[PDB]
RNA sequence: UUCCGUUAACGAACGAGACCUCAGCCUGCUAACUAGCUAUGCGGAGCCAUCCCUCCGCAGCUAGCUUCUUAGAGGGACUAUGGCCGUUUAGGCCACGGAAGUUUGAGGCAAUAACAGGUCUGUCAUGCCCUUAGAUGUUCUGGGCCGCACGCGCGCUACACUGAUGUAUUCAACGAGUAUAUAGCCUUGGCCGACAGGCCCGGGUAAUCUUGGGAAAUUUCAUCGUGAUGGGGAUAGAUCAUUGCAAUUGUUGGUCUUCAACGAGGAAUGCCUAGUAAGCGCGAGUCAUCAGCUCGCGUUGACUACGUCCCUGCCCUUUGUACACACCG
């Protein structure tokens, strides 16, 4: 897709390939519509259903960094964490940091879950599929929480807790909060099939 | 050994479950574009979305 | 005769970008545009310029006075002031169909470099200390 | 001969005050006076919130009373009698006129 | 040593703008004074 | 000049300038004061007094008619009151007044008619000359 | 990581981080950051935050400064 | 219970809607030196410097000045146009356009019938009863409403590094100023003072002065380094200053010192769907002094859902009742 516009004016959006065609529809990265200079846009997302699938993904990651009250709405701080984070990713991997995140989104999103449904008149938790958009939403959620928990009461910085999280998650090692939370969800859901 | 198979939501049926938390959909298998079976999705899902399925034999019943 | 005074708005930040037919100047309350002081939200102010080009501005100068709002709202404001002020100058002084190209550059990127957000601070109502939030309820 | 006489108008009523305001303007425009008006001033809004109950019981409910106040100004380059020769038309109920001699 | 100009009550008094009305006698005379409840 | 240069990196230059621009007087209360009611510790830096000067020598350059009761506000900040909610707190005027006194004696600022403190004709020069001496 | 409790133990200023170890601690992923070194080596900060300058004046690496005291590190070249 | 329609009913009345108020668009209109760009005159500086180029201050018959501000008029949206759905009716979903397509947003008003709901302590509103000079009347002094084994509710501050502190940097909005006495409510500017607070000249009954309210979080740059630490700030000791006729059971604001519980909180449980939740501060009420409160304001600004009747309740229909102070029967 055409356009030589880059995040923070350093990182190319071309040469990022999202493998799983399942959620290629909701990773707002690949098309030239989604390229943006900054992960900060005051777009009126959430206004309609599925509209937040159009929000550029690096912003969706950014939005989730602002939690637990003392971080709510502090988006300049949150985005600044993102810049340092991708500095560290290219520092440690020397690959496209955009590729790392979107591969970290794709490896750490549960494909199944258990919900309390009732067939025949009696309810209990039963195994179900997961829609792609909640899967992306869940993949973001796991990564950001895991980076958050480790940084707390740690000399380590959040930018680099986030960075270790994403590198390990994109590899797929059983080392991330996101990875272990993903697989326990699948294992439960598998059992209650 | 199950192989993760992909399907596409052709259409949406209802919102089952006690709390309504389960959209029931009809899926289209991509390996064989002939198998239209019911599945139960969690999360917002429209036609043209692609569901990852671990198993396939698990088939949802009507108004499940 | 090139002179246009086109504004842009965000929540309360209002920016007015007076223009003359110069060489390259872009100054916000007299200070260079290259220096506005969210240095993370600096690309947002620069966003119209990297969209069109420094070349498109080769015969105009910009003095973009701002008032009100906050920090972030102003950067989204100057964005429209720069973006809108260009097309108004182009509409009035260059060509009407040489700005159709310019507009579709701005519009295919973001729709809010020409048209503001109507969103505003919803009033507080009693029975709670927020727009929607209500005081915590206790039964026993 | 030609002074700076300012007429100040306040009221609680939008429609009523602009009846007088425009009449004064058209009053003196028929004399081809130097009439510099009306300068329209920020509306003041007096406010009281009071609890609706006389006993402090029930869901605490508040009523916001308020009052709009509108402020109008006219400039006339004229005399102390030309100002009064004009400003003798029927002042509509309640509208406040306080013409004074400016600097 | 400040009471309502209407009833002489010592509580809930409104000195704002110099009404010196209690919160109840004012409500009773509010529209007459000219405080419109627009909202 | 002043506005083309970073309002931070420049003041480092002007803080290194009032060191070596000859010298002036300096209080025998300088190293103890917290500069505000709400501060917790006195300024960390030893050569803070000239940085406060350099930072406040641009105020009159970029404004006019600032008294001491307004200079207190410019450097005030939030105040944490422990248990009770935090508020705004106005900083101290002894520090602010005296910085003016020194630069008055040195020909960067003067007392202003119509009230306030106004920049000098020739003080504008150096704040623009040293401005030119910044990257 | 008693790494401000360790800032004066003579091993440090003798050699400990004057390439005694910190050749390696970037080389784990070849330029691992000033703070990954700060915890991939069990020792933490401010014996390091002084030496983040010290190795910089020694011309072995190039470094950054910013908001959160994010700071970076490089091995060679 | 809004309509299409149905029809032993026909034709009407209330409620709903309409309505009313602020917000969202108006380079179109009336303007505006108590709002203000724009140009030009000069004045200060930088600099290829003499002029020009840039930032600045001061005045005017500068404007074929009103873009920015105020406040009046009116304009604009009506599901209008297109598509699929539907008794192809009423209406539904979507799409280009548009400031705007949940009635665009949020509020004000708001039916019949009731409750032994609260209020006789708001009202010289009020029946009956009690007392009425040794008073349950009034007035003054002092004390109490604040007392502390304990249980409960709304909250403030935290348990830290997405941070504390100390620099530097700088962006709002809503309101407010009773002869306030001899400056006086809001208080600019000068000087004294480490803070606190004083002395002085004054401005404003206010788009004119305070104040274009230079707000905080934030943004930078250092210092700290996983340690009940420099997190946190209860408790207490000493002193100073202000308000008031009076500060004691510390009115409050300072300075030094003291450095507690608290390591994210069990069973339970509240509020909340986009400028929203959450964070941040400001103004107003009370007010001589005191705001951890309430009513408003702006600033940064999301996650999630676009559903269901499962829990808690509400409306309509059908049905059962030995209930009618009505299932708490
Ligand atoms: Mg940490
Ligand atoms: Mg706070
Ligand atoms: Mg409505
Ligand atoms: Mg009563
Ligand atoms: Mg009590
Ligand atoms: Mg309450
Ligand atoms: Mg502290
Ligand atoms: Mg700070
Ligand atoms: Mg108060
Ligand atoms: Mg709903
Ligand atoms: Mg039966
Ligand atoms: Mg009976
Ligand atoms: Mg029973
Ligand atoms: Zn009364």
């Amino acid at each position: 897709p055409g356009g030589d516009v880059k995040l923070f004016n350093r990182w190319t959006f071309e040469d990022v390939q999202v493998s799983d065609i399942s959620l290629n529809d909701y990773l707002a990265v690949t098309s030239m519509k989604h390229y943006t200079f900054l992960p900060h846009s005051a777009g009126r997302y959430s206004a309609k259903r599925f509209r937040k699938a159009q929000c550029p993904i690096i912003e969706r990651l950014t939005n989730s960094l602002m939690m637990h009250g003392r971080n709510n709405g502090k988006k300049i701080m949150a985005v600044r964490i993102i810049k340092h984070t991708m500095e560290i990713i290219h520092l440690l991997t020397d690959a496209n940091p955009i590729q790392i995140i979107v591969d970290a989104i794709i490896n750490s999103g549960p494909r199944e879950d258990a919900t309390r449904i009732g067939s025949a008149g009696v309810v209990r938790r039963q195994a179900v599929d997961i829609s792609p958009l909640r899967r992306v939403n869940q993949a973001i959620y796991l990564l950001t929480t895991g980076a958050r928990e480790s940084a707390f009461r740690n000399v380590k910085t959040i930018a680099e807790c986030l960075a270790d999280e994403l590198i390990n998650a994109a590899k797929g090692s059983s080392n991330s909060y996101a990875i272990k939370k993903k697989d326990e969800i699948e294992r439960v859901a598998k059992a209650n099939r | 050994d199950t192989q993760v198979k992909l399907a596409v939501v052709v259409k949406v049926m209802g919102r089952t479950g006690s709390r309504g938390q389960v959209t029931q959909v009809r899926v289209k298998f991509l390996d064989d574009q002939n198998r239209l079976i019911m599945r139960n999705v969690k999360g917002p899902v429209r036609e043209g979305d692609i569901l990852t399925l671990l198993e396939s034999e698990r088939e949802a019943r009507r108004l499940r | 005769p090139g002179t246009v005074q086109c504004f842009g708005r965000k929540k309360t930040a209002v920016a007015v970008a007076y223009c003359k037919p110069g060489r390259g100047l872009i100054k916000v309350n007299g200070a260079p545009i290259e220096l506005i002081r969210p240095e993370m939200l600096r690309l947002k102010a620069f966003e119209p310029i990297l969209l069109a080009g420094r070349s498109r501005f080769k015969d105009i100068d910009m003095r973009i006075r701002v008032r009100g709002g906050g920090k972030t709202s102003q950067i989204y404001s100057i964005r429209q002031a720069i973006a809108k002020s260009l097309v108004a100058y182009y509409q009035k002084y260059v060509d009407e169909a040489a700005k159709k190209e310019v507009k579709e550059i701005f519009a295919r990127y973001d729709r809010t470099l020409l048209v503001a957000d109507p969103r505003r601070c919803e009033p507080k109502k009693f029975g709670g200390r927020g727009a929607r939030a209500r005081f915590q309820k206790s039964y026993r | 001969v030609q002074h700076r006489i300012r007429i100040t108008l306040s009221s609680k009523s939008v429609k009523n005050l602009e009846k007088v305001c425009s009449d004064l303007v058209k009053g003196a425009k028929e004399k081809q006076l130097k009439v510099k008006g009306p300068v329209r001033m920020p509306t003041k809004v007096l406010n009281i919130t009071t609890r609706k109950s006389p006993c402090g019981e029930g869901t605490n409910t508040w009523d916001r009373f308020e009052m709009r106040v509108h402020k109008r100004v006219i400039d006339l380059v004229s005399s102390p009698d030309v100002v009064k020769q004009i400003t003798s038309i029927t002042i509509e109920p309640g509208v406040e006129v306080e013409v004074t001699i400016s600097d | 040593s400040r009471v309502c100009r209407v009833c002489g009550n010592s509580h809930g008094l409104i000195r704002k703008y110099g009404l010196m009305c209690c919160r109840q006698c004012f409500r009773s005379n509010a529209k007459d004074i000219g405080f419109i409840k627009y909202r | 000049t002043v506005k083309d240069v970073n309002p931070h990196e420049f003041v480092k230059a002007y803080s290194a300038h009032l060191k070596r621009s000859g010298k002036m007087e300096l209080p025998e209360w300088v190293d103890i004061v917290k500069t505000a009611r709400f501060k917790e510790l006195p300024p960390s830096d030893a050569d803070w007094y000239y940085i406060r000067a350099a930072s406040m020598a641009r105020k009159i350059y970029l404004r006019q008619g600032i008294g001491i009761g307004g200079f207190q506000k410019i450097y005030g900040g939030r105040q944490r009151n422990g248990s009770r909610p935090p508020h705004f707190c106005k900083s101290s005027g002894a520090v602010s007044r005296n910085i003016l006194q020194e630069l008055q004696k040195m020909g960067i600022i003067d007392v202003d008619p119509k009230g306030g403190r106004l920049i000098t004709s020739q003080g504008r020069r150096d704040l623009d000359q040293v401005a030119g001496t910044v990257p | 990581g008693k790494q401000k409790e360790k800032v004066n133990n003579a091993v440090l200023f003798d050699q400990a981080t004057y390439d005694k170890l910190l050749t390696e601690v970037p080389k784990y992923k070849q330029i691992t950051p000033s703070v990954l070194s700060e915890r991939l080596r069990i020792n933490g900060s401010l014996a390091r935050r002084a030496i983040k300058d010290l190795m910089e004046r020694g011309l072995i690496r190039m470094v950054s400064i910013h908001s959160s005291q994010q700071i970076f590190t490089r091995a060679t070249n």
